């Protein structure tokens, strides 16, 4: 599952260059604020280099999710060893943030792609 | 330079002052000589004003709205303002314990204006 | 106080603490006090000349 | 292995470098909900909603850093 | 050899260092958030759609530290 | 031993560490608590009950800090 | 031998800098979340800056994270 | 035991590091006592209170943090 | 050993992207609660954004050449 | 008796790390004094006697710290 | 080679000064932005103060360069 | 010897670590005295004397920890 | 003499990560001072001396610490 998640998200971050790049062979390019000032073809750090930097964060929702369920193992030779009933009420509150985490990341991943296709047609 | 003027009657009218502490919404802020600019609102405290030395004049103003101008003038502009000797310590107990009873005993309007009467007779009670 | 979740504006606010704290002074120093905070008027809203109920709180 | 059973002590010491981010995140959300309450009305419910769901997001680091220092031991 | 080995495990733990502003970052968007909803009217939708969007944003250093330390280990 | 041994004895000093993040934070919910209760009237429970609730939750963090430099050295 | 065990200490180090691209996220969510409240910034205006800003904070991070993915 | 003296001579001085939550603690909740205690008109008690309460939990970071170096070096 | 050193000087050395990154969403969280208080919208605000922004973010460009320098010579 | 003598020094330069609580704490108390001292009244005594007090209760830390540096030395 | 090795590392840990002059470029505009929007110190007064304040705080940053890069 | 003047050159280093504090706490009282004197009217006394005496009490710590580099 | 000469670079160079506390004493002096003569009053005096001096009272931390790194 996570060979699987990088991926697959690696293919979504070409897409997105592939598809600003396509329209700018129409519709001119610039993207740039100008304010009486120069260098700023040096910070080119969007764009082309931000779906790489976006791809990474959104495909880590898989491995940050499994890491925090494979870590009840350390826990559960401690308990069977103060009541044990602390780590219950730990691992519930972990999972339900963990579920929770799978819609805020499609929630940005989606917010993400609605700068770049704004930006093109303008 | 105070501008202390009621809806009734005028206290400081002419620029003859020094310096004058007036309660505020946030804290008790005084002006001094050539005061900054600041428009706050005054709540219902002690409004005191030095007049040079020790002939300081304790008003009891009931709230307004304190303006500064950038001209070292304040206009402290209340509804009422009376002196701290003008009150009298038995009528004042009447008046919050009728206020308390009242509160969080019926509807509309009736308990939402004896919270706010309860909260300005405490504070003039303690400055005695 | 929450005065800005009913309908109390700044003038009703100044209107109700300016009569709490006269009425809450001297009994004997109320002479010529009594009529700033008493009135008898009235409101009535017109529409098109007819007019509807005249209400005086 | 000597030099490997050495450094898993240190590992699980510089680990837990990270309870100062989570330890401070849930003072910080506290004193908004403390502030902002005595401002009228927001007590039952709207901002109590808030302030349970957003210290559990701040807590999520702590127990995450937690999780590495405690496999390395 | 062994001194390859001894520093995996110490690789894991600076690699952690991270968590303080991913940790105090999702107390900071929630702090802004309660204290201003209180403010009237930014409760539904409006304000809720950026706070839900915004800590996922901040959320996603913790989550990138976190793999580098983990391939490591 | 050894080099074990001289690991343990390091690994409970940098544990500590992490007492900054709790220690000013008991310091935050005070800051907040005894400003706010200026403003009139948040005594009895209300804003004492948010204060002492979120003192646990902070004091969290140093308290679970301290049980892993306390278990090297013992 | 010395330079294998040096690739671990060189993706060690270079993570230290999310804490600037961590908190810098929600230093740009704060203003925004809090400024949309004062009536009435809400499509575009507020909007772009938010977006712009965001992705400029960004770049520290991922500048960052090719150090260490390049010694390790 | 030359390698354990030199491990816990260095352990009193990394635990000692944490001395800047507890000392900045100390300041914070001074800082909002002085400042709102000018705001009219709690004086005597009530905020007073909470200033010598919220002290000592503060100040709980770094005596509990003292005692492990002093432990590593007697 | 010239190599191990070399390895170490490009970790370390990306410390201060704390402050290029905390000073970028800095000036953008004065201009966007500058902006709404009317009406500094077209230029004025707009303009000393991008000229302000880069002040900050000189300094992240020139400690990552350092860093960059030691891997390649 | 080369490792007693080289970790003697080492101790006391890390142990003044502490001084940044310390100075940082009295310049704290002293700059909310000077902005309530101007918002007026109180001047002597008063609130003259928190800030006296607030600042020997954070020159504590700094204070205690120096001992540690100064017994191995 | 221990002197050559110390030269390497010793450009890494003096670039963690970087946080001030960065943080310190930002700080000094951020209040500019603000001041500038409550009317109206555009041209020149509130100018010379952003222009002057920001030379100041990048002192540190240019003397705390040259120690790196000596080596 | 090699090892005692190592630990000295490394002492010099770590313990001029604590210039941040010393150095932010002369500018932490010089802003509070700078916008104090705009609101009216201690300019010349009262927070003039405050400002004396708290700018002596934190360059205390910058002192103290300057003469243990320069022993060592 | 290999560890007198690895020791005087390492010394050099973790003696100058004081510089986060005077590079932001200079701004935060700055700033208060810029946002303060926007309204009340001018910037010509008053506030000008008390920028002025605090700005070189900040300043001697970098000053000091450069020399410590200067000389090892």
């Amino acid at each position: 599952i996570y060979i699987i998640g990088i991926s697959v998200s690696l293919w979504i971050g070409l897409t997105i260059l592939g598809l600003f790049l396509n329209k700018a062979v129409f519709f001119s390019l610039f993207v740039p604020s100008g304010t009486p000032l120069p260098l700023v073809p040096v910070l080119v750090l969007i764009e082309l280099l931000s779906y790489t930097a976006r791809a990474i964060s959104l495909g880590l929702r898989l491995a940050a999710n499994t890491l925090s369920g494979h870590l009840l193992m350390s826990i559960l030779g401690n308990l069977v060893k103060i009541f044990g009933l602390i780590p219950l009420a730990g691992i519930f509150a972990i999972v339900i943030l963990e579920f929770a985490i799978a819609c805020i990341q499609a929630y940005v991943f989606a917010i993400l792609t609605s700068s770049y296709l704004k930006d093109s047609i303008y | 330079k105070v501008s202390l003027v009621a809806p009734h009657q005028a206290i400081f009218t002419n620029k003859e002052v020094s310096q004058v502490n007036l309660p505020a919404s946030s804290g008790e802020m005084g002006v001094l000589a050539n005061h900054v600019p600041t428009v706050e609102e005054l709540a219902p405290g002690v409004v005191e004003v030095i007049e040079s030395s020790g002939t300081a004049s304790k008003y009891f103003v009931s709230g307004g709205f304190a303006s500064i101008l950038p001209g070292s003038k304040l206009s402290i502009s209340t509804v009422e303002a009376h002196p701290l000797d003008a009150f009298s310590s038995e009528n004042i107990k009447s008046l919050l314990a009728e206020a308390q009873k009242n509160a969080s005993s019926a509807d509309e309007t009736v308990a939402a204006e004896a919270a706010i009467e309860i909260e300005v007779l405490e504070a003039l009670q303690a400055a005695v | 106080s929450s005065w800005q979740k009913a309908g109390i504006s700044f003038n009703k606010y100044l209107a109700i603490a300016a009569r709490t704290v006269q009425r809450s002074l001297k009994n004997d120093l109320k002479v010529a006090a009594e009529k700033r905070y008493i009135s008898d008027a009235k409101v009535q809203k017109l529409e098109k000349v007819s007019t509807t109920d005249l209400a005086s709180n | 292995m000597q030099l490997v059973l050495a450094a898993k002590y240190i590992g699980a010491a510089i680990a837990t470098i990270g309870l100062t981010g989570a330890g401070i995140g849930i003072a910080i959300v506290f004193a908004a909900l403390i502030n902002g309450t005595s401002r009228n009305p927001s007590l039952r419910n709207t901002l109590f909603p808030f302030a349970i769901l957003g210290f559990a997001l701040s807590e999520a680091t702590g127990l995450f850093c937690l999780m590495i220092s405690f496999l390395l031991l």
